[PDB]
RNA sequence: AUACAGUGAAACUGCGAAUGGCUCAUUAAAUCAGUUAUCGUUUAUUUGAUAGUUACAUGGUAUAACUGUGGUAAUUCUAGAGCUAAUACAUGCAAUCUCGACCCUUUGGAAGAGAUGUAUUUAUUAGGAUGAUUCAUAAUAACUUUUCGAAUCGCAUGGCCUUGUGCUGGCGAUGGUUCAUUCAAAUUUCUGCCCUAUCAACUUUCGAUGGUAGGAUAGUGGCCUACCAUGGUUUCAACGGGUCGGGUCCGGAGAGGGAGCCUGAGAAACG
């Protein structure tokens, strides 16, 4: 079942770490 | 960068073996021919050897052959109904080989009211399915060709067991 | 007109309750014009895998078509030939009139009409000044250059001994289908 | 800038330079292929039109047709293999050193190296259709006395050249011709023989 | 390598051509033709390491661009010719005439016929078939695809190819008591009589062969060759007789 | 026999429903040969296998092996074991050595974890299955 | 040599550049050594067979070399003009064989009836070879952005007459459809001497084992994908750890880093 991936997996994945930055201002309405 | 090398996979006894040599181009892999509905649309590929594959990106006519009458036509393809493999390709109206698929029935109509001059009784007799699908206008066809290979989106029409089986199915 | 287009185009303008089917409206002045383009295109010798499959796709599309432009098409192939003196008088045929020109129009004519049933079959409309009274005037002109001329017109014997074998032909399939 | 003005009836072309901005500046703004009347160019260019047809900038990359800047940009240039390199836009402006034209149709007063000279044609026609249609010859007429001769004089040698004439009917490809015909009739005659002699074996053999 | 070779080392080279080991670092790589690259003979080595005809490459090329040396009633140009069993090679201007055969040692002797002997080659049958149109014809060893060929012809029966047309002119059914020829293996060069085929489906067949001081050796079935009955073979034969 | 989404056939075999001369549905077969018998189970059968020797698109040649079934948990394919003595030179001495050969069975047979079969080469039918089961007993 | 004709730079076409050479970092059935299959595939070339289904020869929808004008600091950098060819690029054209009355003449003529490419795709029908085939092969109906079926060249100028350069032609070259053959390539069956348990579980943690169907492949094949089954190896040692191959030759790799493409029969190209 799990092969294939069709099973969710949510191990860390080291390629994907740190891909993007977050914003820290956050959403534009307070 | 598709490729068929058996050499990536695990050993029968699961050990997982090392790479190895570089991807070699008599081991090589195409991108798949998502053929879809619409106006005739194919791009010759250039393949091993001096031979040459067509790839039917897009097409909306194919030849069809009434086997228990023994007759082919050309006929437009209406649109996917059920296919084995995977339902998406339903749901994005792929054309690949043993999809189901339907077909405007119209030159088999005109060529039977040729031929047996009815729209010489008994010959003239057909399954009832198969009639009540005339009365529709589409008729469920099975492409035997493969479209990602040699261009073209031939089959034939289903009938008996073929036909309650997939109407079954449906 | 265009070859490479011609058998799609066939498939999708001209096909029964097509989407890009020509309008009832419209039919009555398209129609001429789509006539006449397929009887040149018909014309083309069948030399070749494509050139026979064309033929068979321009023959192949005449059910499409209503009843009476099947007998205008009809009319246009019968209408270079001149059949009318020979039933006019006592069915004598004119010296004149017997060429090789002449055998070779009546070949063309008498092509379209044997492919034209084997499409059509039973549903084929027979009309007498359309079709069967230049289908039987062909067949007369066989006999008559085939006595009259001397062998040394060994060509012109042997195109009418195939107006003859192909008259024959288209008779006893007429009668078979209507 | 310098103008290099070329009329192909001719085959002719010359330079001239500029110094006044403002027929230069009737240049501005155009594209290649558009047309301008030389009477704004100079009173001697009066009655003239020139097409902008190509050029080079001061700092010697050529423009090209059909991208539409007034400076330059990498372009994946063209004829199998294809190079990024370097290009003006085709937009005329001051970044041009030297603008080519074509004259279309000619003005009242006639240029001095222009409309007055000639360069003939470097060669004549060589296919025998091509002859006929040059000098417009009938069916009848044989080309083979109208070819074109150039003489050619070595100190006081001196004799013609002609060229050869292709797609020519001589008798040498009527006999081509003829025999290839006669080799698939023989070939397709033995065939049909040991066909029938093969038929006889089985029929002696039963 | 990453394509077809086209160098061939002298001492890779078959053990048969008897090269010289001290000439140079390449021998003659056979071009491709009627037969194997291993069970073949170019015609520079022929023309220059047995006939001793020629003196270098350069010689035997000349030789040839003469069109003297004819292989099989056809004029070669080609210096690595492969020429290999039962072929016919003629030199008109010497009146020689060359019939390529196995010695007992296993190497090809320079073996001299007539000019009669010379109008035919013999051709063992390596397939039957049908080909298009529903025209029989079978291929021998030497590559040669004849059409209309006997029906009585089966698979390891041996023909008689006359080389003017390229016709079968006789054929020599694979029988018990029939004259055969060791073309393959430890036994090659030999001639015997076949006394019994054993046969192994889907393996290969084995077949006993008998000479004529009655000793018997086996070998495969594809390393025979059908030359005749017993005591009239159908052609002229080396020194020996391929005894021992 | 229809367990599945795609239908089951014989490719290329028609059974003409208008002339409806038979009852049953034409069947197509083969013999695999080297003397191996046919059965008629496959022969009157109703199943439908593209990897059966006697029904299916394969053919059997190269080499014909025996052994033991091992396990039989799967879908048409099995496991045989074949056992042998290896001899190490070193300690002039045998050791027992078997190994683990997949194979595919046709629904044709039935097969018991026991029995001895005989199995014979055929094209590459999936990553491990290179054989086709052929004789049991 | 009044079309050219000897020789011939340049340029376009054709073929070749995947051979040869060199170094050993890697990897312990991965390659490899022996052995087997392709009824599971592609193959330039060689060799042998094989295509009767405007024409006294079509176009530039064409350019190089070449002539001439220039830009730039400048390159195997450049644009504008003007020519001209093909085995380049396009387009393209009154016959044979069966049954044979008359049984006329008894080899024979013969009225009449008929039949007549290849290539791709599918459907359907028949089916000499091998142990074995849905094999070879043949036929039917359609399909094709779909082919191919000499608009080519050298040497020579013979035989007929109906004197027109009328008809008919000898030896070669280069092409081309399919099959076979050869050079090869690709997978593939079985077997194959180190120490190890102080390496006892491993695989299934983006297929592990198998079926059905499709996609891709030159093809077979979890090679990839959708659904479904729960498996495969191992105490007779799986899994793990340590330590170029065989015999100058035969194998095996690799030549700024990594990713992606391209032609060609053959490369993931030393381009
Ligand atoms: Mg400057
Ligand atoms: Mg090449
Ligand atoms: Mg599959």
């Amino acid at each position: 079942k799990a092969s294939k991936g069709r099973k969710l997996n949510y191990s860390v994945q080291d390629p994907i770490a740190n891909y993007e930055a977050p914003i820290t201002s956050g959403y534009k309405w307070s | 960068g598709i490729s068929r090398d058996s050499r990536h996979k695990r050993s029968a006894t699961g050990a997982k073996r090392a790479q190895f040599r570089k991807k070699r181009k008599f081991e090589l892999g195409r991108q798949p021919a998502n053929t879809k509905i619409g106006a005739k649309r194919i791009h010759s590929v250039r393949t091993r050897g001096g031979n040459k594959k067509y790839r039917a990106l897009r097409i909306e006519t194919g030849n069809f052959s009434w086997a228990s009458e023994g007759i082919s036509k050309k006929t437009r393809i209406a649109g996917v109904v059920y296919h084995p493999s995977n339902n998406e390709l339903v749901r994005t109206n792929t054309l690949t080989k043993a999809a189901i698929v339907q077909i405007d029935a119209t030159p088999f109509r005109q060529w039977f009211e040729a031929h047996y001059g009815q729209t010489r009784a008994a010959s003239a007799k057909i399954e009832s399915s198969v009639e009540s699908q005339f009365s529709a206008g589409r008729l469920y066809a099975c492409i035997s060709s493969r479209p990602g290979q040699s261009g073209r989106c031939d089959g034939y029409i289903l009938e008996g067991e073929e036909l309650a089986f997939y109407l079954r199915r449906l | 007109l265009d070859d490479t287009l011609f058998k799609d185009e066939i498939t999708t303008f001209l096909t029964e309750n097509g989407s890009q089917s020509i309008k009832a409206e419209d039919e009555k002045v398209v129609m001429p014009y789509v006539l006449r383009i397929f009887f040149g295109r018909a014309q083309v010798p069948p030399t070749s895998g494509q050139k026979r499959s064309r033929k068979i796709a321009v023959i192949s599309v005449l059910p499409n078509f209503k009843k009476p432009y099947i007998n205008d098409f009809l009319s246009l192939a019968s209408e270079r030939l001149d059949y009318n003196y020979f039933f006019g008088n006592s069915h004598q045929i004119n010296s004149s009139k017997a060429t090789l020109k002449t055998i070779r129009r009546m070949t063309g004519f008498v092509n379209i009409v044997n492919s034209t049933l084997s499409v059509l079959r039973t549903n084929f409309p027979l009309h007498t000044n359309s079709v069967l009274q230049p289908l039987i005037y062909s067949i007369a002109m066989a006999y008559y250059v085939l006595d009259t001329e001397s062998t040394e017109e060994v060509h012109l014997r042997k195109m009418a001994s195939n107006l003859r074998q192909q008259g024959l032909k288209c008779l006893s399939s007429v009668f078979e289908f209507v | 800038m310098k103008l290099n003005i070329s009329y192909p009836v001719n085959g002719s072309q010359k330079t001239f330079e500029i110094d006044d901005e403002h027929r230069i500046r009737v240049f501005f703004d155009k594209r290649i292929g558009q047309e301008v009347d030389g009477e704004a160019v100079g009173d001697e260019f009066k009655g003239y039109v020139f097409k902008i047809s190509g050029g080079n900038d001061k700092q010697g990359f050529p423009m090209k047709q059909g991208v539409l800047l007034p400076t330059r940009i990498k372009l994946l240039l063209t004829k199998g293999e294809r190079k990024r390199k370097s290009v003006r836009g085709a937009i005329v402006g001051p970044d041009l050193a030297v603008l080519a034209l074509v004259i279309v149709k000619k003005g009242e007063q006639e240029l001095e190296g222009l409309t007055d000279t000639t360069v003939p044609k470097r060669l004549g026609p060589k296919r025998a259709n091509n002859i006929r249609k040059f000098f417009g010859l009938s069916k009848e007429d044989d080309v083979r006395d109208f070819v074109i001769r150039r003489e050619v004089t070595k100190g006081e040698k001196t004799y013609t050249k002609a060229p050869k004439i292709q797609r020519l009917v001589t008798p040498q490809r009527l006999q081509r011709k003829r025999h290839q015909r006669a080799l698939k009739v023989r070939n397709a005659q033995a065939q049909r023989e040991a066909a029938a002699e093969y038929a006889q074996l089985l029929a002696k053999r039963l | 390598a990453r394509g077809p070779k086209k160098h061939l080392k002298r001492l890779a080279a078959p053990h048969h051509w008897l090269l010289d080991k001290l000439s140079g670092c390449y021998a003659p790589r056979p071009s491709a033709g009627p037969h194997k690259l291993r069970e073949s003979l170019p015609l520079i080595v022929f023309l220059r390491n047995r006939l001793k005809y020629a003196l270098n490459g350069r010689e035997v090329k000349a030789i040839l661009m003469q069109r003297h040396v004819k292989v099989d009633g056809k004029v070669r140009t080609d210096t690595t010719y492969p020429a290999g069993f039962m072929d016919v090679i003629t030199l008109d201007a010497t009146n020689e005439n060359f019939r390529l055969v196995y010695d007992v040692k296993g190497r090809f002797a320079v073996h001299r016929i007539t000019d009669e002997e010379a109008s035919y080659k013999l051709g063992k049958v390596k397939k039957v078939q049908l080909g298009k149109k529903g025209v029989p014809y079978v291929v021998t060893h030497d590559g040669r695809t004849i059409r209309y060929p006997d029906p009585n012809i089966k698979v390891n029966d041996t023909v008689k190819i006359d080389l003017a047309s390229g016709k079968i002119t006789d054929f020599i059914k694979f029988d018990a008591g029939k004259l055969v020829y060791v073309t393959g293996g430890r036994n090659l060069g030999r001639i015997g009589t076949i006394v019994h085929k054993e046969r192994h489906d889907g393996g290969f067949d084995l077949v006993h062969i008998k000479d004529s001081l009655d000793n018997t050796f086996v070998t495969r079935l594809n390393n025979v060759f059908v030359i005749g009955e017993q005591g009239k073979p159908y052609i002229s034969l080396p020194k020996g007789k391929g005894i021992k | 026999v229809q367990s599945e989404r795609a239908f089951q056939k014989q490719p290329h075999i028609f059974n003409n429903p208008k002339v409806k001369t038979s009852k049953r549905t034409k069947r197509w077969y083969k013999n695999a040969g080297l003397g191996f018998k046919t059965p008629k189970t496959a022969i009157e059968g109703s199943y439908i296998d593209k990897k059966c020797p006697f029904t299916g698109l394969v053919s059997i040649r190269g080499k014909i092996l025996t052994g033991t079934v091992v396990s039989t948990k799967m879908h048409r394919t099995i496991v045989i074991r074949r056992a042998y003595l290896h001899y190490i030179p070193k300690y002039n001495r045998y050791e027992k050595r078997h190994k683990n050969v997949p194979v595919h069975v046709s629904p044709a047979f039935r097969v018991q974890v026991g029995d001895i079969v005989t199995v014979g080469q055929c094209r590459p039918i999936s990553k491990t299955v290179r054989f086709n089961v052929v004789k049991v007993s």
